């Protein structure tokens, strides 16, 4: 009955997303190039193994 | 028919050779192996010598392959690789015909060196992900270097 | 029951929560690429199986995909470019464009770009 009263329809899946524009102040760089390889991407030599310089 | 439209379309014609770059080929050469080989193919027969040469110096320097190869997964990188691969062989094929001699000969050689220092510096770093990733990277390219 | 559309948004926005957990990379990137390989898989299954008019009664019109869900334009076109090559080569009367009209296309910034060769 539980796994039966979960609430299924399209409304619900919509969880809309964040937008690529990420704020400025080993994975949490990996997750913040993995969002902004759309946006900016010829902004990326200055990673180079270090962090996120803005 | 696709070349017939494909003329037409190339008479119609940086910012744009960043642009298209950004948007158009490096999230289509990113997924399954027949993007990457397309996005391949439509960068020749789709533009003229002088603005190709320009696109594929842009896309070559300006060190973005580092970088991208650390972002991208395992399969995305294989495909990256392809990519690189395929471009290289119709290159040396290129300069191999003799078709390109009068300064292509210097501007094939930087880029020659400035790949081999790129995947030679990413190659060399203390993570797992981008040791996996150039192995795999060149596993795919060193057919034809 | 209609669980075509539900299913195909459901495994595309778990895959990004499942690039938002934290674990090893190892195993990370490993579950993201299994995710992404499961959809591309699924999708070949309902274009193999759902052809015709049922395709596109039953798979969520385009413009809807774009602009309602915010779909990353490849996974857009890797599921509508077959079905819209198919309505472009035989019947000549509609064209590209007009097709596909209304598509805000949001992380494109069509801008300083050619919608033709887009």
């Amino acid at each position: 009955n539980n796994v039966w009263k979960i609430p299924t329809g399209l409304d619900k899946i919509e969880q809309e997303v964040k937008k690529p524009e990420g704020v400025y102040e080993i994975i949490r760089q990996w997750q913040t190039l993995r969002f902004l390889r759309s946006r900016y991407l010829f902004d990326f030599d200055k990673v180079n193994e270090k962090t996120g310089v803005d | 028919k696709t070349s017939e439209f494909i003329s037409e379309k190339s008479n119609v014609w940086e910012d744009q050779i960043k642009i298209f770059l950004q948007n158009c080929v490096v999230p289509r050469v990113l997924f399954s192996p027949s993007d990457a080989l397309f996005s391949s193919f439509f960068i020749f027969m789709a533009f003229r010598t002088e603005n190709l040469m320009s696109i594929l110096n842009t896309c070559i320097t300006s060190n973005i392959l580092k970088t991208l190869l650390f972002c991208c997964t395992s399969s995305e990188a294989g495909n990256l690789g392809l990519f690189f691969t395929d471009v290289l062989k119709k290159l040396e094929k290129m300069r191999l015909n003799g078709d390109f001699n009068d300064q292509a000969s210097r501007k094939l050689y930087e880029w020659h060196s400035v790949i081999t220092e790129q995947v030679i510096d990413l190659l060399s770093e203390k993570n797992y992900m981008s040791i996996r990733n150039g192995i795999e990277f060149m596993k795919h390219v060193t057919s034809v270097f | 029951q209609s669980a075509i559309s539900e299913i195909i948004l459901l495994l595309y926005t778990l895959n990004l929560k499942a690039n938002t957990q934290n674990s090893h990379y190892k195993i990370l990137s490993t579950r993201c690429d299994e995710m992404n390989t499961l959809l591309w898989s699924f999708i070949e299954l309902i274009k193999h199986c759902l052809k015709g008019k049922a395709f596109e009664e039953n798979v969520l019109p385009f413009v809807e995909l774009n602009n309602r869900f915010h779909l990353s334009t490849p996974w857009t076109f890797h599921i509508w470019r077959d079905y819209l090559d198919n309505q472009l080569n035989s019947n000549e009367n509609f064209s590209i464009d007009e097709l596909i009209e209304g598509a805000e296309f949001s992380d494109v910034d069509l801008t300083k770009i050619s919608k033709d060769l887009f």
